[PDB]
RNA sequence: GUGGAGCCGCCGCAGGUGCAGAUCUUGGUGGUAGUAGCAAAUAUUCAAACGAGAACUUUGAAGGCCGAAGUGGAGAAGGG
RNA sequence: AAGGCUAAAUACCGGCACGAGACCGAUAGUCAACAAGUACCGUAAGGGAAAGUUGAAAAGAACUUUGAAGAGAGAGUUCA
RNA sequence: CGCGACCUCAGAUCAGACGUGGCGACCCGCUGAAUUUAAGCAUAUUAGUCAGCGGAGGAAAAGAAACUAACCAGGAUUCCCUCAGUAACGGCGAGUGAACAGGGAAGAGCCCAGCGCCGAAUCCCCGCCCCGCGGGGCGCGGGACAUGUGGCGUACGGAAG
RNA sequence: CGACUCUUAGCGGUGGAUCACUCGGCUCGUGCGUCGAUGAAGAACGCAGCUAGCUGCGAGAAUUAAUGUGAAUUGCAGGACACAUUGAUCAUCGACACUUCGAACGCACUUGCGGCCCCGGGUUCCUCCCGGGGCUACGCCUGUCUGAGCGUCGCUU
């Protein structure tokens, strides 16, 4: 994801969980050099990253 | 020695940018800015630089709140809502 | 002669407000005369032009005897476009050449709720002036 | 499907928030449609749904703040963002009452010797 | 002229350096870096003896000459040689001090 | 620096006199301004006489000017005694009062 | 008095301004007391002050202050002149009793170095060039 | 493309002093 | 430096986004006179100065 | 002849009133001149490929240099 | 006298809105008629430009042909 | 030992208010040169100006005589024309330099401490209500201020009884 | 003869003078004369479907509401034409909103570390456990609460 830079990994862990109805294992974040915060949300082993991707749009 | 070889040892910066005026004039050891004088409460302006005033007079910025005071002036500072 | 000390007379300050006008002043300034059938009937001299009024051009390369509706009103370029007057490019794609609404005669208006009220107000303001002539 | 402001002022608080949280879903899945390849008819929808989302928030804030001024009406000590903000030098003038105070030595000086109207020809 | 046209740093180079001794702007970088500043020769400089707004604009004429000139100007409006030799075609007009009644 | 027969002059221009110059360009516009302030005041005190109270007869002090008669500041508080009108009622009827004046 | 605040007593000018150590500071010491009493308390309006002591090194002044926004001062129109915003900081303009004694003002033949308003309003008006319009 | 960009001011600064010194006869 | 504070790289991101040409639909607008970005900065010739 | 929207005579009025020079100011252009020059640190060669086009690109082959206090491998400041 | 207040006439090269001119006309007039206190320069204080005009309307040169293209020869638009 | 009244003082994220900083053309308070002129240069001049520092306000400051005068006397302040380049200051050199008369613009006057009289007759804060908008006033009730002096009448032109 | 050079002219270049134009200055005059702790001026960063600057704005971000106006905006697409709904656009502007720094306010300025109170979910918590909110600068005034003194006393012991 691309996340607002005022968020931390506790807030991203609940924003992804409550908008998309899925569990989150861990999050990694990255201020990418054009200014914005990029989040790497790893889903739980119960869920699949692929079908969640297909239902969020891509 | 005096010229183009001692220019190569320019490696570590004297000034950084200021929090109050955004300048690159905040000296990292004197802890004071060279334009506004940041840890002083007042703004550093002088009458001996007539140009350096007009870079930072009121009017050279957004005037986010004096745009509105000049517009609220010409109707007398109303406080009710409106008539329909 | 101008007598009000709060309106200009200089070329530089009338040309500035004419090219930098707001878009609601700019419809008042893109007005157009009416025909003789229509100002004998609505007794009003001129109107601001709008989207579907039908027009015969009175000056220029295209003159007279072609009633045609207008189709687009560039206020930014002070120019109306009329459904019949067009121009072939080199490409072969014909496009509308644009003309100025003071070079334009409205021969039939478009009437809604508000265009009725404006014609009624612009008319009543004339017979008050005929009553000054005692 | 247009959202009008006066259409929303007669509504309840829980109806606005359902229709606010609605528009935040369609604002987000339109940003998904932008960040993918593109569906250009659905990229002019991204402005009529973020200016519609300002209308709901304004009606919420104006039914929150003008309901809050009814509460501190007739109360001493209302909060600072309910007091009038008319240009700090005016909040330090006296008032129309204290500026119209006269002392007793200047009350009898105005009723014993009041200003007369006159003229001088005959 | 609005103020000084001297709102510009400029000192001469003075010494040798093979250029004329007009003051030069300071610094570097920009085009306006060694150009000749103020003096009535220079692009961007100051004009010779700038006009002042306290030039004497208004003149006195004493009153018995103003009245002399306005008795001399009515009397020449009553001679047909003088009033036609200024341009006014008064050829078809009647009696030359044209008066009309007070109804007008 | 001088020359043949002329005056020996002391011009007082050895000081920065160009920042302190006064140009009377507004002096038409201040004459019509203080006319309007007389007119808008004359109808504000509408029945009362313009130019205010009655002033006293006053002889000018010096050897140069003691042959002439001038308007004064006000009446001496003994005229109002002898003419018989009160001093706090004199100025409200239109009579200028000067309490520091001796006759 | 004041010592001229100049490093090592060297003033660098013509000899008439070598005056390091005999100079007197033309404002009085009571006006210095009224000022830094009113400089510390900025929300207070200073009326005036008086004398209560001196020893050899120190001089003591009681400075009387007025709180303009108290409702015993904001009411009572005998005192409402000082709660009006032109009476802010009367010592930094020299408007108290101790302040205006240094300004040299007064009516009389001893005091027309300030004959319009103040010393530098008399100065500007005699040293301006009043070249009229018809001149 | 096509339309490029401006370069920089020359900003020349003087240097040498009458070549290699030299003093006249005394 | 690869050791930088957060104010520096939210300054270097702003200077990196406006180092960008004009879009080619914008010279077709009515009455304008900009024709290329003259405020472009190359990383060798012009340097930001911190 | 080019040019495409303003202009002049006379009687008075008023000036920021006429250039060859000031190592003048700014802008433009010469001659010098297709000249000086593109010479510090040993070195290039054959074939091929892609291409409108190859002394310089790439790839293979040969011949060389640096020679581990490096023309190698990573960093700090600085850059962005 | 050593305590106090006080309107008006007066000042105003900053601000908000104006009206005018025997003023200047893009090397002139503000440094700035234009994305100007900008580009750029200096560690900094600070220094600081250049740069107006197609046409009535883009009608801004389709298509053919030479060349890899830039560039031409035609054709076309326009009072030009 | 303790209790209490005060007097001098401290603490609080105490209840409620206020001050800070910007602009600074004009205004007020300070502080303050040297270039320059004198054909040199020191006092002088520049100049109580530039630069520095602090305060304001739509104007500001000044302002109702511890005045001017010297005669048939004028009568707060500010501003203008004159006085006047004058009296005066000055290596009496270079230079500097007011005021009162007079004519106008505007015009407006007042207050307290003290002195005594009046049962502190005065003020602040909180509680609820008569009545209220867009909230501040008289009233009802305690907690304070205050006799080390609040309020009334009182001001040198006189005042009180 | 052919080149080279020289001087005139015709044409083409190179160059941007001249003249014509002017939404800019400049000067004079007039009316007004208004910033801020309820967060100013100034600075930083962010905001457009395609957007770098300028200009306009502030996470409601190239603007919301309200009133006036009455069909456009426009470089190209897209979508609402409904306007006897609330109506495009523009102006106005009184209602709402207004990120961080800055007098700049918890302490620091390294987006560093807190301290109390309340609300949601975990140990149903008091004892340094995620998120949200509120409070926490200095000087100073009137009052209140707490109480220091071999300060001045009073009654008591
Ligand atoms: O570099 C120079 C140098 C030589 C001439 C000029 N000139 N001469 N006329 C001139 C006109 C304009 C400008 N510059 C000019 C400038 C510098 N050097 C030098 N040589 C000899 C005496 C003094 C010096 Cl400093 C160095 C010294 C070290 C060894 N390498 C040579
Ligand atoms: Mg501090
Ligand atoms: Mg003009
Ligand atoms: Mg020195
Ligand atoms: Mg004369
Ligand atoms: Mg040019
Ligand atoms: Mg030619
Ligand atoms: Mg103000
Ligand atoms: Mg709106
Ligand atoms: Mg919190
Ligand atoms: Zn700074």
């Amino acid at each position: 994801f691309i996340v607002d830079v005022k968020a931390n990994k506790h807030q991203i862990k609940q924003a992804v969980k409550k908008l998309y109805d899925i569990d989150v294992a861990k999050v990694n974040t990255l201020i990418r050099p054009d200014g914005e915060k990029k989040a790497y949300v790893r889903l739980a082993p119960d869920y699949d990253a692929l079908d969640v991707a297909n239902k969020i749009g891509i | 020695t005096k010229g183009t070889s001692s220019f190569g040892k320019r490696r570590n910066k004297t000034h950084t940018l200021c929090r109050r005026c955004g300048s690159k004039a905040y000296h990292l050891q004197k802890s004071t800015c060279g334009k506004c004088g940041y840890p002083a409460k007042r703004k550093r302006k002088y009458n001996w630089s007539a140009k350096a005033k007009r870079r930072n007079t009121t009017g050279t910025g957004r005037m986010r709140h004096l745009k509105i005071v000049y517009r609220r002036f010409r109707h007398g500072f109303r406080e009710g809502t409106t008539p329909k | 002669m101008k007598f009000n000390p709060f309106v200009t007379s200089d070329r530089s300050k009338n040309r500035k407000r004419h090219f930098n006008a707001p878009s609601h002043i700019r419809r008042k300034i893109m007005s157009s005369p009416l025909s003789k059938e229509l100002r004998q009937k609505y007794n009003v001299r001129s109107m601001p032009i709008r989207k579907d009024d039908e027009v015969q051009v009175v000056r220029g390369h295209y003159k007279g005897q072609q009633i045609g509706k207008v189709v687009q009103v560039y206020r930014k370029k002070y120019v109306i476009y009329i459904e019949r007057v067009q121009r072939e490019k080199a490409n072969g794609t014909t496009v509308h050449v644009g003309i100025h609404p003071s070079k334009v005669v409205i021969t039939r208006l478009k009437l809604d709720k508000d265009r009725k009220k404006i014609l009624e107000r612009k008319a009543k303001s004339r017979q008050v002036g005929k009553e000054k002539g005692k | 499907a247009k959202i009008k402001a006066r259409d929303l002022r007669g509504k309840k608080k829980e109806e606005l928030l359902k229709q606010l949280d609605d528009l935040k879903v369609e604002l987000s899945q339109l940003r998904v449609a932008k960040v993918t390849g593109g569906a250009a008819s659905k990229l002019s929808k991204i402005r009529v749904v973020r200016k519609s989302i300002a209308r709901v928030l304004t009606v919420i804030n104006q039914t929150q703040k003008e309901n809050l001024r009814k509460f501190y009406k007739g109360k001493k000590y209302k909060p600072l963002d309910l007091r009038p903000k008319k240009t700090r030098a005016m909040r330090r003038r006296l008032n129309k009452h204290e500026e119209n105070l006269k002392t007793k030595k200047q009350q009898r000086k105005e009723r014993l010797y009041p200003l007369r109207k006159y003229a001088v020809k005959a | 002229s609005e103020l000084a046209g001297h709102q510009t740093s400029a000192e001469s180079w003075g010494t040798g350096r093979a250029v004329a001794r007009i003051p030069r702007v300071r610094g570097g970088g920009t085009h306006r870096s060694g150009q000749g500043a103020f003096g009535n020769m220079c692009r961007g400089g100051r004009m010779f003896a700038p006009t002042k707004t306290w030039r004497r604009w208004h003149r006195r004429v004493n009153t018995t000459q103003k009245r002399y000139a306005i008795c001399s100007a009515l009397a020449a409006s009553a001679l047909p040689a003088l009033v036609m030799s200024k341009g006014h075609r008064i050829e078809e007009v009647p009696e030359l001090p044209l008066v009309v009644e007070d109804k007008v | 620096a001088p020359s043949r027969n002329g005056m020996v002059l002391k011009p007082h221009f050895h000081k920065d006199w160009q920042r302190r110059v006064a140009t009377w360009f507004n002096q038409p516009a201040r004459k019509i301004r203080r006319r309007k302030a007389r007119q808008a005041k004359a109808r504000r005190i509408a029945p009362r006489p313009a130019s205010g109270p009655i002033r006293p007869i006053v002889r000018c002090p010096t050897v140069r000017y003691h042959t002439k008669v001038r308007a004064g500041r006000g009446f001496s508080l003994e005229e109002l005694r002898v003419a018989g009108i009160h001093k706090k009622v004199a100025r409200t009827i239109g009579i200028s009062v000067d309490p520091r004046r001796r006759n | 008095g004041r010592k001229r605040p100049v490093p090592k007593g060297a003033t660098y000018g013509k000899p008439v301004h070598h005056g390091v150590n005999q100079l007197k500071f033309a404002r009085s010491l009571q006006s210095v007391a009224e000022e830094r009493a009113g400089r510390h308390c900025g929300a207070l309006r200073v009326l005036n002050s008086y004398w209560v002591g001196e020893d050899s090194t120190y001089k003591f002044f009681e400075v009387i202050l007025i709180d303009p926004f108290h409702k015993a001062i904001r009411r009572n129109p005998d005192t409402q002149w000082i709660t009006k915003p032109v009476h802010k900081h009367r010592e930094m303009r020299g408007l108290t009793s101790a302040g205006r004694k240094s300004r040299g003002l007064g009516k009389g033949h001893k005091f027309h170095h300030t004959i319009g308003g103040s010393r530098r309003a008399a100065w500007r008006r005699r040293n301006t060039l009043q070249l009229h319009r018809y001149r | 493309s096509w339309w490029p960009l401006p370069l920089l001011l020359l900003l020349l600064l003087l240097l040498g002093p009458a070549g290699a010194r030299a003093q006249e006869d005394e | 430096s690869s050791h930088k504070t957060f104010r520096i790289k939210r300054f270097l991101a702003k200077k990196q986004k406006q180092n960008r040409p004009i879009p080619q639909w914008i010279r077709m607008k009515t009455g304008n006179k900009i024709r290329y970005n003259s405020k472009r900065r190359h990383w060798r010739r012009t340097k930001l100065g911190l």
